[PDB]
């Protein structure tokens, strides 16, 4: 062949040879299926907000020699092809401020509560970098999450990023909202160290359940101290992927002004799944499980965001709180691997303990807190070490409490002990317990209190012991909750008043 | 005495056999687990050679 | 002028069009070509470029050239609205599928439209007595919200669509809309007949029901359609109307398959397992326009088919979290004998609250659970390490999970001649004491075999007093 | 020479496409430094796209990118500082160092990717390293010059491991340390350099003797990926140029390779070899490779091996398996019984455990407590369905020797007082074993159990046995 032909395909399809003055302009030679092909926009930078024609904002994520790729912050069908585009000049930015509490914004930051508009301090940029090594501080200050199983075995600390994994239908948005109402104790108080302010996003999350998410925040008067960051899946995909570096960013504003919040990563799947449908239509080369590239890169770089900062930055905190959805309990794919590797602590909601009526089914064999004691009560600490060591045993001898064969005495005892406490760390949805109530049920289970009692009535246990520590002894609930430290005194004092309840029953 | 030592000699012999029971149903269950895991590197190949 | 088009590409469904004008229509738009036997219309996908833009064809491609003309109408899609389509079955591009006439519809709203606001969601935990036990016991389906089916093949997933059609359409009062999403045109003919039978279809009077029919006999782009067609009905019929919207989608997980079936010939990069990478957000904004708002409600009765029963997979999967009630029909158990086969534990629904269905029901349906999830845990023992070799208080609790089981199975009035027992139902507060009396040991000594195909505690005892009669 | 420059002409995500002209066309691997207003960013070349392209990868944030922006090219790979001042200041891929301390003025400036030593400077290593912890020292030696797995999981203490591995052999040894960032969380990270701070490794006023090179997760995955090459480079120039044993600290090979794996998914790289990265090979090699015992000094490299729910199907844990020498699992169930260092005695074994490496005693100390051990654990399941009572005289002793050694295997460590409160604890190997042989041989029979938990000698085992009684009573 005297002439081969070698060429493939070029994005140039009409030869103009003139025309200038492009650099801050384009047409649109494609776009379909929420993403768009434009010819131009030389001087514009990386996933750089876009304005077009039709109104439409859009985002470069790929930025090919022949045409820069938009994604739109929307429905395609206002956009065609040819459209005249122009920059924006500026990045994706999100108000934030205090003035977002007590409101449920969009996305982009557009309150889509209905009830006004927004109010902020300031605006802030979507793609914040993580604070440096440097200015941080070791996890110290404990976050009450309220349940007694999370609190005792598997502690959260201001700062600390605590991954909540589980099935689906398992309680991970419960435990996060139960968490969320746990902060109301010190979120009506004065002390803004204490005071936990709190953000949710919702991607991937439906629009009916954001409504009953924020209508039973309203009814525990929790709504006012969160600000809800919904991107529904009716929402265009490139909204959901933006919607969690949004709130992280609002977060950054509590942390960086010395105020402390804390951020839960409701549905990060969600967010994976559409950074996967934002790259293969972008046809960005596929990874593993048809994942997109830089997912890994994405989550870490919205996780290390939140963190606890440094005295000389205000000493602010922002607590991270990932949840994701396992596909039949498997976490060996990419998305439950990669995040497990990222945060700090990772929360193992399990359906089969769901099943067994654990509730909210905290998998303590297989959750993990790197944090540790080390941001916890010291009281909690206290408790929660002899806890962990029973439910351990427990573990390591369940499978002779499922033969219930003739077992030895102490194998017996620690089998009793360790059910009782699965059946003590059991709660209710939307029923947080504070430390002042919660160390006094773990002290009673730990020195073998509870062995009496029986399994079936360890929950009418746990209310007659509340309500006969608010009625009679609530000068020990009163120390508890204000010095954190279980002294000798303390110490005997509590046994006494469990020893006397397990006589009254 | 000599049918609780038959009883306990029977007891021996029936979780012997469902020892074998449960070494068996683990050696094939482990050599169906070994090529499901295999299939999942499969299919990682094939989606990897098909989208990329 | 109108807009004119001439088709450069045909591929399979994919039907590509080149308008020699700067006036291109929009996405989602309807484009219709004169066929020797009748109308093609295309709804625009992607733009792909050079004034040409890439289309899903609603009816098969029989004799496409290239160079045919296109006309573009302006819009979306449109059916007819309105209490017109009631009695009257509706084709993913409005023409009538039966030939009762043409539909006289005051309006035609288009297909595509934007889901209802969050401010706009009114929310709520009303109760539905469907009449089945295990549905109405262990995941109560909340009147208004958004109802799944999810089960396999041959598991009674139609069966259960019907029977719950029978049971709530003929008492709801209010509007419904029957929403056919690729299934088979046999199942959909049965349907009709049987709702015609019932006086729930009244040709020539007044129907409660409109039929909306994408049948799986029809292109991947219908399919992918009438699942928006029947969610327009629906939405017209909650918001106009002002009525409680009786949506029954059959067949959702059709609606994900041509999506991928599309996306393939679409030029989209396969997303895992094959599937479309824009799964979830199309089926996002199909399934957020179903809800509950100000205006009335749309109570969609969805039934997802699992492949190969794989609760893993994208597509359903997804569906589980974006959707209230779920009810798993698993293979597991429905060819164990209860071929109600509701997985008693991945069927769960938000309506599962004390301050919802009550202290006792929930009580009742957490020690239900208990007693299925110790079966299930010691399924193994049972099978080779001895049922006998276990402690009396488990085995007794087995026995109870067996009970349990065999009582979950309940006749069907659509499935008469299925399983052979006339199809009693079931009031919720009649389930919720005839199992809170069952988990208290009274019926212990009854032989398991009462339980089958049987209604309320009184079918039970009736059965049991039967078989000890005919065997003494 | 007229700097060598080109214009960007595509940035996807982390992947930057740099046009250059002709004849100016660089290497791959080489280093495509970008004047960013965000600091400085550099993009290392991967493959050649033709047309004078080349495909890189962003090795810090890919915020900013334009089309056409003026890019330099350094000559080559970016150059890491090198030296001894690099120790006690953190460094990253790109050189820059962010400790706001000032630049590093290092002695030399080497690329990250260098020639593996030849066949012939491949040698074995066979001498003992103290490392301070007595179940470490006596039952998996460690090996100078080496390769060192730390296995383990979530929650077990590997980080903490390393740290504490650092600080007592920094200690115990005047030889300088390097410790690799790869897949380092930020938090962990500011634990790390404040322990460091306070053990007095890091000392920033004066002399330190460990540098870390930590990899910041929240980069681009480019960083992640050489970051543990950087810290191999920091390793080799230490051991060749000085001449002095180095230690080598791997943060995470599994983040090393998830991260290569994730570059792979970047760039083309059609997944072939192990089947997430074709290239897997071909670095992982590399990198292994030039940890070796060279004439000019030896690079211990202890690098820590996480297993999600024991992922042994997959090929990773396997390609590290099939690497290291001796093995420290870090099982997290002995942690929660109460043995925090939770290494497993009988699953952590040393290629260099016999009797004419480590010594006869030793040897036959370590062999002697390991099968007490697995004896423990194999009748550990007939005491829990039986009782204590029937078992056997001698198998009551070996248990209760063997519950004795298991408490004895827990030992303070000095990087843990802000988590523990109880000082640290630097045993030495020789008292190590005579200490197990003493306990051993059932002359401390008598003293409690709980004596031997959390202590470090036998002088500190009856110091708490005296602490303890008198808590008592
Ligand atoms: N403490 C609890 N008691 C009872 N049910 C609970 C508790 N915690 C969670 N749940 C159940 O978990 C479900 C919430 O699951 P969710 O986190 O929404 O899963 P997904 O996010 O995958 O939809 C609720 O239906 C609720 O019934
Ligand atoms: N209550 C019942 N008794 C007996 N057979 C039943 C019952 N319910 C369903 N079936 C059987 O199950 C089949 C329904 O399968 P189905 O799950 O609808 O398949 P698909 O979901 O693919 O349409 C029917 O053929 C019927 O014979
Ligand atoms: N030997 C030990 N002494 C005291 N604390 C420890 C020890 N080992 C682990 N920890 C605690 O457990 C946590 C584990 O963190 P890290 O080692 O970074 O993660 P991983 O355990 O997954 O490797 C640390 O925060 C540390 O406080
Ligand atoms: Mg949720
Ligand atoms: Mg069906
Ligand atoms: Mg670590």
């Amino acid at each position: 062949q005297p002439t081969e032909v070698s060429s493939i395909l070029e994005e140039r399809i009409k030869g103009v040879s003139d025309e200038a003055n492009l650099n801050e302009t384009g047409r649109v030679l494609a776009v379909g299926d929420g993403i768009a092909r434009v010819f131009g926009l030389n001087n514009i930078q990386a996933e750089e907000l876009v304005e077009f024609s039709s109104g439409v904002k859009g985002m470069a994520l790929n930025l090919e020699p022949g045409q820069v790729g938009i994604v739109l912050f929307g429905s395609d069908r206002l956009v065609k092809e040819g459209e005249l585009v122009k920059r924006t000049g500026n990045i994706v930015d999100v108000p934030v401020g205090p003035g977002l509490l007590g409101r449920v914004v969009d996305a982009l930051g557009n309150p889509i509560d209905g009830k006004g508009p927004i109010d902020a301090a300031g605006r802030s940029r979507a793609q914040v970098k993580a604070p440096g090594i440097l200015p941080r501080r070791s996890v110290h200050e404990p976050v009450q999450t309220g349940l007694k199983a999370v609190d005792a075995l598997v502690p959260i600390g201001r700062g600390q990023r605590e991954l909540i994994i589980g099935d689906r239908q398992t309680g991970k948005t419960a435990v996060a909202l139960d968490t969320i109402l746990n902060q109301k104790r010190w979120n009506n108080g004065s002390d803004e160290s204490k005071k936990l302010y709190c953000v949710y996003v919702a991607v991937g999350q439906k629009r009916s359940t954001v409504a009953q998410l924020v209508q039973t925040l309203e009814q525990h008067d929790a709504m006012k101290y969160s600000i809800i960051v919904a991107a529904t899946a009716s929402e265009a995909a490139p909204l959901q992927y933006l919607a969690p570096f949004t709130a992280a960013s609002i977060g950054e504003w509590f942390r960086d002004n010395g105020k402390h919040a804390l951020i839960v990563y409701d549905d990060l799947s969600k967010q994976a799944v559409a950074y996967r449908q934002l790259s293969l239509l972008l046809r960005r080369p596929p990874g593993r499980e048809a994942y997109p590239g830089d997912v890994f890169y994405l989550h870490s770089r919205l996780l290390e965001r939140a963190a606890k900062l440094s005295e000389k930055e205000g000493s602010g905190s922002l607590t991270a709180l990932p949840v994701i959805e396992t596909q039949g309990g498997d976490v060996s794919a990419y998305i439950p691997t990669n995040v497990i590797s990222i945060t700090d602590g990772q929360i193992f909601l399990e359906a089969e303990l769901f099943y067994k009526g654990i509730r909210p089914a905290i998998n303590v064999g297989l959750s993990v807190s790197r944090v540790g004691s080390a941001a916890q009560v010291k009281a909690l600490k206290q408790v929660a070490g002899s806890l962990k060591l029973f439910l351990a045993q427990y573990r390591e001898v369940a499978a002779f409490a499922q033969f219930g064969s003739d077992l030895d005495a102490s194998t017996k005892q620690t089998l009793v002990r360790g059910e009782r406490l699965t059946q003590l760390l059991k709660q209710n949805q939307y029923s947080p317990l504070a430390t002042e109530e919660q160390v006094p049920l773990i002290y009673a289970g730990v020195n073998g209190h509870l062995d009496g009692i029986e399994l079936s009535r360890i929950g009418e246990f746990e209310s007659s012991f509340l309500s006969y520590l608010k009625s009679n002894h609530n000068e020990l609930l009163t120390e508890i909750r204000e010095k954190g430290e279980l002294s000798k005194e303390l110490l005997a004092s509590l046994k006494s008043a469990t020893e006397s309840f397990v006589a009254t029953f | 005495a000599q049918g609780y030592a038959a009883e306990i000699s029977a007891r021996r012999n029936a979780m012997d056999n469902a020892s074998k029971n449960a070494g068996d149903m683990i050696n094939r269950y482990s050599i169906l687990y070994n090529r499901t895991r295999q299939a999942v590197i499969t299919n990682e190949l094939v989606d990897i050679i098909t989208g990329a | 002028t109108p807009i004119t088009g001439k088709v450069t590409a045909v591929i399979g469904a994919i039907v590509d069009v080149h308008f020699e004008q700067s006036e291109l229509p929009a996405i989602l738009n309807a484009l219709e070509i004169k066929t020797p036997q009748g109308k093609l219309v295309l709804e625009v996908a992607q733009h792909l470029g050079e004034n040409t833009v890439r289309t899903i064809a609603m009816d098969g491609t029989e004799g496409l050239v290239r160079g045919e003309k296109v006309l573009d109408t302006g819009g979306p899609i449109s059916v007819p609205v309105g209490r017109e389509t009631l009695g009257r079955i509706i084709n993913v591009i409005g023409e009538p599928i039966d030939e009762r006439g043409p539909i006289k519809s005051k309006l035609r709203k288009p297909i595509h439209a934007d889901p209802p606001s969050f401010a706009e969601q009114s929310t709520s935990a009303e109760i539905l007595e469907t009449g089945i036990k295990v549905v109405d016991l262990l995941a109560p389906y909340a009147r208004g919200g958004k109802i799944g089916l999810f089960g396999g093949a041959g598991v009674g997933k139609t069966v259960f669509i019907q029977e719950l059609i029978n049971n709530i359409a003929k008492a709801h009062g209010g509007f419904s809309v029957f929403t056919g999403v690729g299934e088979r045109t046999r199942e959909g003919n049965d349907l009709y007949r049987e709702m015609k039978e019932t006086g729930v279809i009244n040709l020539e009077g007044e129907s409660k029901v409109a039929l909306v029919f994408g049948q799986m006999n029809e292109p991947p782009g219908a399919r992918a359609r009438v699942a928006l067609t029947g969610l327009t009905i629906a939405e017209y019929f909650r918001d106009e109307e002002g009525q409680d919207v009786l949506l029954f989608i059959d067949n959702i997980f059709r609606f994900t398959q041509a999506g991928s079936e599309v996306s393939a010939l679409l030029g989209r990069i396969p997303s895992a397992v094959g599937y479309q990478p824009t799964l979830a957000t199309d089926m996002g904004l199909l399934q957020e326009r179903i809800t509950t708002t100000k205006k009335g409600s749309v109570t969609s009765v969805q039934a997802v088919y699992v492949p190969a029963d794989d609760l893993t997979d994208p597509a359903p999967a997804t569906t589980f979290a974006h959707l209230d009630a779920t009810t798993v029909l698993s293979r597991g158990i429905s060819e164990l004998g209860i071929y109600p086969a509701v997985d008693p534990l991945d069927s769960k629904s938000r309506l599962l609250d004390a301050a919802v269905v009550g202290q006792e029901h929930y009580d009742v349906a957490s020690k239900v659970q208990e007693t299925l999830q110790t079966y299930k845990s010691l399924q193994d023992i049972i099978a080779i390490l001895g049922m006998d070799e276990l402690s009396e208080q488990d085995k007794l609790t087995v026995e109870r999970a067996r009970k349990i089981q065999r009582f979950l199975s309940q006749p069907f009035a659509v499935a008469e001649v299925f399983t052979g027992i006339p199809g009693k139902l079931v009031r919720l507060k009649d389930t919720v004491a005839s199992f809170k009396a069952v988990l208290e040991g009274k019926y212990d000594n009854i032989p398991e075999h009462a339980f089958y195909m049987v209604g309320g505690i009184e079918d039970v005892v009736a059965k049991a007093e039967k078989l000890a009669a005919e065997a003494n």
